[PDB]
């Protein structure tokens, strides 16, 4: 076949189906798709770990081409790829940051943010305003008394399978 | 009428009242800190001034390289063991300066002080000089120098080795990515202060000993510039200090920032000063405990207490694990010398000498792993024979710690021999230690960094090394080498006759 | 003691024959040129580019970087080290940059200090030669500490500006081209402090306190939308591209032109004023030196982008009008000190001429490259109306 | 156009010939038997402003060399 | 080869090993200050001092000199190499001069590198920056072109009057500075043709030729004066030293710095060109640093000279006075120029202001030194009347 780290089937295989998104919605739905199935330690799946930036950002230059054409000035500063407020979906995911009870339930809706909303899905500027005010609270949520609970109990709250100790 | 003139301190009296009030007027970065807009900085400098006072210390750097080191050859006389040394020391060391650069204009936007703000812009300024002061000791050496491979296209070749993942743990991504304090924590309080600082000046220790004249030259006049940047690093802790927060995770990042330099430095650096030279200079075990215990650990970290500052906690462990790291390592690089981009050698007879004599038990462990080695003809290109072989044949699996990147043998290695292993949503982690472990186990998207033996998984040796140009000008030679002789080098042919295809060793576990 | 206690391999007899005895007889590799898989923009590849293209650690998931796989450490939450999500901007190559000026770190401080070295040399032959007698004092006391002082906060806030790209260019060649453009524009602010500095020191009475120009800044009508304008550049920009381009293609390429060269280079040479116009001889020089890499790297290398050309520009158009409006506002409330003048300094036509001159520089080296359509006299209208 | 334009050496040499007037005393004031004719040129086209810059980078390296390495 | 044949004592380990062997265990003197017998000026020895003092092989004989006897070659007819009768001053010792800045040729031809880079780049953004666009094309054509054109030889006859006292001075640090002074004068001729020359490539129709120029300045009328004046100092003048002081302390301190500082550098400005006031920024950084010279060795050394103070104030009042006439008439011919500018350009209230700022600042840094009575209403009343 053909194998490799910069180039390989799998690569060529994606660029193909990109090619045939030619319409906004179609594209960016396929994104967000591809961000839910491969990124993140959430990932639906991790077959394509060796290849999944590249080809993420592969599709993001297709949505951000396929969005600038269809989007007018306005829209195309302040609405996500889907059509949404970018200033209300900011706005209601920083309240919702806020709301969190723990550093668990943070870092999903910090995670998840990223996934659903990573540019060219919404604009850059509120994104990474959004990066701004979650990360600070993700991080203050989990720096508080970080060596408190032993690795024994910090497996079962992340909820790993242990499958091999050794000391 | 008398001639009158402005400095820069005149100036500077009033930088501080640049900056004005408004409501937006806050750092675009996440942070747990509040740094105070009344900081000041030490150096009362402008820009024209910084530029005046960089430009003589470029002036005498370059006549030197320029005019009498070429005239004495001094790109040549130096012995070819550190030649090959000072690819991975000038171009590692390099994106450390690289990512610096970043994270100092990160610092930038997250003080608010006029004067913090220029006491982080000089740095930024500082590590692009340091950036091409590293790149033109490559680019002297494969000019002027015995073997140009490596040094001219450490850019590209640097990414077919293991140990070039770490250096971007503790110099790239853990310099710029998390809390701006964070960041400041691994790169001034940490990474500069107990490591590089000590690191330039001993280089350039070892580069004389060994006939290099050129290193000693840049890098003591890299070092001139870093006592402003320990300034940096103090003033981030006081620019915070009164801030509540401060209590709550100062501390946490520090402790976390200590361990992520020591793990892949206290290892690495042992390893390129003793095995990467003919002549030595101290042991790297009298040499760390002075540089992160004594001085580090214990005197500049000290005069922090009282602004909440305390002793990495992590600090015993380090310690422990810190005796055999570098020499546990040295077998993994040169076990997998076809992977990288310089040349290595195995110890000669009067180095086990000094080894077993400033490491006892030395010899009855490594010593007779590498005399196999030698039997076996690793350095011989008709062998067939490759250190990785010796591994998979005595099952001493290899793995890639998933936070630190730094590679690890628990089967073999005489230090830490800790291995943990877990399943989450579907893919497989190895650990080498507590506080990897932990790191991941509360921010398992923050490492994600594959390893080489699942990006290379099921893939011919030859083939990987081709592709990303692991060859020399002739298309044939490799870079890399298993001696630093001149004849017999190891062709991709060589390496293809193997027929070596790497596997993910974590896949064994059920 | 006279030959020291450390021996040195290159000149230890001892040492020395030992390292020459383990030397090849001829180097390992004939290819001795460092960064010779770089493209070179030239006919041969230079220093500069050497130095510097592929420093930046780049995967291949970034445009043109080299490398494999994820970065081995990123923020809580996930956001790399690096990434294509922190621009709008698309390329098919983050390092085809090139500085036309090809500054890497020592050009650029040498150049800098030579500037240096001469400000003080001039400053010390201007006060010795007594030329500021000739200087109209209400131009000194009131034009030059009150208003060109104020505009050390435009600059300084310019320079600020540039502290998220410093942190997110997704190249070396693009992260020193910002970093120098940066440091140019704080040198400025500083150097209108330096002038006034000078003017405290030669001049009685002349204070160098900077709480009358700041408080013209912060609460004063002739620069209220200048300031409006670079507080949102600065701040409520999240985007390194739109922060670089439409401060140094939009705001400072209006504005920063009209009041640097129109306005007081125009004007402080008819109140006998040599002093000024020496250090805004700087700015210009430093504004020229930006021009030419903002237009490489932003016309050159992304709005001709053989992938992404109609995309970036289309971003760069909308970028534009963005911040064009905000750019007239601040020209517009600016006409306001043509009415503090001393009568006959100038007159209606002479300022329209002038503002028709940046107006018209703009759209040749900026607006037509990409396609903006700007109308100069409704630009100038739009402006004019802030005449008092 | 508003190209980037400058002067070099040269381009101001070119018309250092000229420099030279006619008149009463100008002649030398040493004893000579010799007449060296005044159209006589010179080799290298240089002006005070470039022949202090090709010197000021030769010390440059001189000097550079001697209090850094040479003197280490 | 890689290793080359040449054998290098420092670097070859048997060579280097033969060296070290005869080296003695200690330096055979502690005294490792060259020029330590020097007297210093300042608190501790310079650099400039220990490598100038005393290159100049003088015998006893000669007011200084540390060596004896003859030369060993003289002038057909007897003339020595160095002489006391080349010069009229008289002196306990020609080495007792110090360039008050130290300049050594290392630092000289540092500063004027940096000032040749820097006006290179100036001249880029200048034109870059479209500047000329607001220049009085009159100024330019008429003023800069013909009238600061024809300057250009009045700086290079001033320049020349320094070759006899290159080769007669009698001291190294007289010597240095005499060189530098002469140096800074051609200079600045090269440069006012440097100007014509720019202006030539960015203003077509623009001649650069010296035809014009040089026609004015043999010609003409407004320099008339001037040439006579600048011809007598540099044929007509045979002892070193009144060339020196009457060109620095006398001709050029008021002809020359009316014209530089209180006429182009003044009026420039009003025809919006701060492009000659660039070049005349040099012009003037340059004077006054000769000028410190100057002052120190006529007054500071031989006017004040503990044994011949008296004598050389007398010689000097004298060569003040032969020439203060010349440069004199030379003001009076200038003054014809002002009738060629346009209407309103400046009045004689300006004018005589200005006259009596180089009268005044020529007699507080000169002809008082050496206690020379001028009458600055006499000689700004003999200036003037000459004004259209
Ligand atoms: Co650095
Ligand atoms: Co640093």
């Amino acid at each position: 076949a053909k194998l490799g780290i910069h180039s390989n089937d799998t690569r060529d295989a994606w660029v193909n189906k990109i090619a045939q998104l030619n319409t906004l919605e179609k594209a960016a739905e396929m994104l967000k798709q591809f961000r839910m199935d491969h990124t993140t330690p959430f990932r639906n799946s991790y077959e394509l770990d060796n290849d999944y930036l590249w080809i993420e950002a592969k599709l993001e230059e297709k949505v951000a081409v396929l969005k600038a054409r269809a989007f007018n000035e306005v829209d195309f500063r302040h609405k996500t790829a889907f059509g949404e407020d970018a200033k209300s979906v900011l706005d209601g995911t920083v309240a919702k940051m806020n709301a969190a009870k723990d550093k668990w339930e943070a870092e999903k809706i910090h995670i998840g943010f990223r996934q659903a909303y990573k540019p060219p899905i919404m604009p850059v500027n509120y994104f990474l305003d959004g990066e701004r005010q979650l990360g600070t609270r993700l991080m203050e949520l989990r720096n508080l008394n970080y060596y408190d609970t032993p690795l024994e109990e910090l497996r079962k709250q992340r909820g790993v399978r242990v499958v091999h100790l050794q000391s | 009428r008398a001639p009158t003139s402005v400095n820069a301190q005149e100036v500077h009296r009033w930088l501080q009242s640049f900056n004005w009030d408004f409501k937006n007027n806050r750092t675009k970065y996440a942070t747990k800190y509040k740094m105070a807009n009344e900081t000041k900085e030490q150096f009362k400098l402008i820009a024209k001034e910084y530029a005046r006072m960089e430009a003589v210390k470029d002036e005498r750097q370059f006549g030197s390289l320029q005019d009498a080191l070429t005239r004495l050859n001094a790109g040549v006389r130096v012995h070819p063991k550190w030649n090959e040394t000072m690819k991975v020391v000038s171009n590692f060391l390099e994106v450390g300066e690289y990512n610096a650069i970043a994270a100092t204009g990160m610092l930038w936007d997250s003080a608010q002080a006029a004067e913090q703000k220029n006491g982080y812009l000089a740095q930024v300024l500082d590590e692009i000089r340091h950036t091409h002061q590293c790149a033109y000791v490559n680019y002297y050496f494969a000019k002027n120098g015995q073997d140009p491979a490596g040094h001219n296209d450490a850019r590209r070749t640097r990414t077919i080795g293991p140990l070039w993942k770490g250096m971007k743990r503790v110099f790239s991504d853990g310099f710029i990515s998390g809390d701006a304090v964070e960041c400041s924590l691994n790169l001034q309080l940490v990474g500069e202060a107990c490591f590089t600082n000590p690191l330039i000046v001993a280089v350039t220790e070892w580069a004389a000993a060994n006939g290099d004249e050129i290193t000693p030259t840049v890098f003591l006049s890299i070092e001139t510039d870093e006592l402003r940047h320990m300034a940096n690093g103090y003033q981030t802790v006081v620019s915070i200090a009164n801030d509540p927060a401060s209590a709550k995770y100062l501390n946490t990042d520090l402790n976390n920032a200590f361990w992520t330099q020591q793990k892949y430095f206290t290892p690495v650096l042992g390893m390129l000063f003793e095995y990467g030279s003919k002549f030595k200079v101290e042991p790297w075990v009298k040499t760390w405990d002075r540089w992160v215990y004594e001085d580090w650990g214990g005197i500049w970290i000290g005069r922090l207490g009282k602004y909440g500052v305390e002793s990495p906690r992590s600090l015993k462990d380090a310690k422990q694990d810190a005796y055999w790291a570098h020499h546990d390592l040295y077998l993994l690089a040169y076990a997998l010398w076809p992977t990288g981009f310089f040349r290595l050698a195995l110890p000669d007879q009067e180095e086990m000498e000094w080894f077993e004599a400033n490491y006892p038990g030395w010899y009855d462990h490594y010593g007779k792993i590498y005399e196999e080695w030698r039997a076996r003809g690793c350095e011989d290109p008709s062998s067939g024979f490759i250190p990785l072989m010796w591994f998979i044949e005595n099952n001493h699996p290899i793995y890639i710690d998933r936070v630190s990147q730094v590679p690890f043998c628990p089967s073999l290695a005489k230090g830490a021999s800790t291995l943990r292993v877990h399943e989450y949503n579907g893919e497989m982690h190895t650990f080498s230690d507590q506080w990897g472990e932990r790191m991941w186990l509360a921010e398992p998207e923050r490492y994600e960094c594959q390893n080489i033996f699942e990006q290379y998984e099921g893939r011919e040796l030859s083939e990987v090394i081709a592709e990303l140009h692991g060859l020399r000008s002739d298309g044939k030679t490799l870079i890399a080498q298993p001696h630093v002789r001149g004849d017999k080098l190891w062709t991709l042919d060589d390496i293809k006759r193997l027929n070596c295809v790497f596997k993910n060793p974590v896949k064994a576990f059920n | 003691s006279m030959l020291g206690e450390r021996r040195r391999g290159l000149t230890d007899p001892e040492m020395a024959e030992v390292i020459l005895k383990a030397l090849p007889e001829a180097p390992l590799d004939g290819n001795n040129k460092m960064g010779y898989f770089v493209t070179p923009r030239w006919k041969r590849l230079t220093e500069y580019e050497a130095l510097t293209v592929y420093a930046q650690p780049n995967a291949d998931w970034i445009a043109g970087g080299l490398d494999w796989g994820d970065w081995t450490q990123k923020f809580h939450g996930g956001r790399p080290s690096w990434g294509n999500e922190t621009t709008e901007l698309r390329t098919v190559d983050w390092f085809k940059h090139r500085d036309p000026l090809r500054r890497w770190h020592a050009p650029y401080v040498k150049d800098k200090a030579e500037e240096w070295r001469y400000t003080d040399r001039f400053l010390q032959g201007y006060s010795a030669d007594g030329q500021i007698r000739a200087m109209n004092p209400t131009w000194r006391d009131e034009f030059i500490n009150r208003y060109w002082g104020a505009f050390l906060f435009n600059e300084y806030g310019l320079f600020n500006a540039h502290s998220q790209g410093a942190r997110e260019a997704l190249s070396d060649v693009t992260r020193v081209s910002l970093a120098f453009w940066g440091f140019d524009k704080i040198d400025i602010a500083q150097m209108i402090q330096l002038e006034r500095g000078f003017l405290a020191k030669i001049v009685p009475g002349f204070d160098e306190s900077t709480a009358v120009p700041k408080a013209e800044w912060t609460n004063g009508e002739v620069y209220k939308s200048a300031r409006l304008a670079v507080e949102g550049l600065w701040q409520e920009v999240f985007d390194w591209n739109e922060s670089a381009f439409s401060v140094h293609a939009v705001y400072d390429a209006l504005f920063g032109q009209f009041v640097r060269r129109e306005f007081f280079q125009r004007l402080a040479p008819r109140f006998g004023d040599n002093l000024t116009p020496f250090f805004i001889n700087q700015a210009q020089t430093y504004f020229q030196i930006a021009k030419q890499g903002v237009q490489d790297l932003y016309y050159n290398c992304l709005g001709d982008d053989p992938e992404f050309s109609d995309y970036n520009r289309t971003v760069m158009r909308n970028w534009t009008g963005k911040w064009l409006e905000p750019t007239i506002a601040a020209l517009r409330d600016f006409m306001g000190l043509f009415a503090k003048l001393p009568a006959g300094t100038t007159d209606k036509e002479e300022i329209t001429a002038s503002l028709y001159r940046v107006v018209d520089d703009w759209i040749e080296d900026y607006a037509s490259r990409i396609d903006f359509k700007a109308d100069r006299d409704q630009i100038v209208k739009a402006v004019l109306a802030g005449l008092k | 156009n508003r190209a980037p334009t400058s002067v070099n050496a040269q381009e101001v040499h070119r018309w250092l010939q000229s420099f030279n007037w006619d008149f009463k005393n100008n002649r030398t004031k040493y004893a000579t038997k010799y007449k060296m004719a005044n159209e006589t040129k010179e080799q290298f086209k240089l002006i005070a402003k470039e022949y202090a810059r090709m010197e000021a980078v030769k010390d440059e390296r001189q000097f550079g060399s001697l209090q850094d390495a040479l003197t280490r």
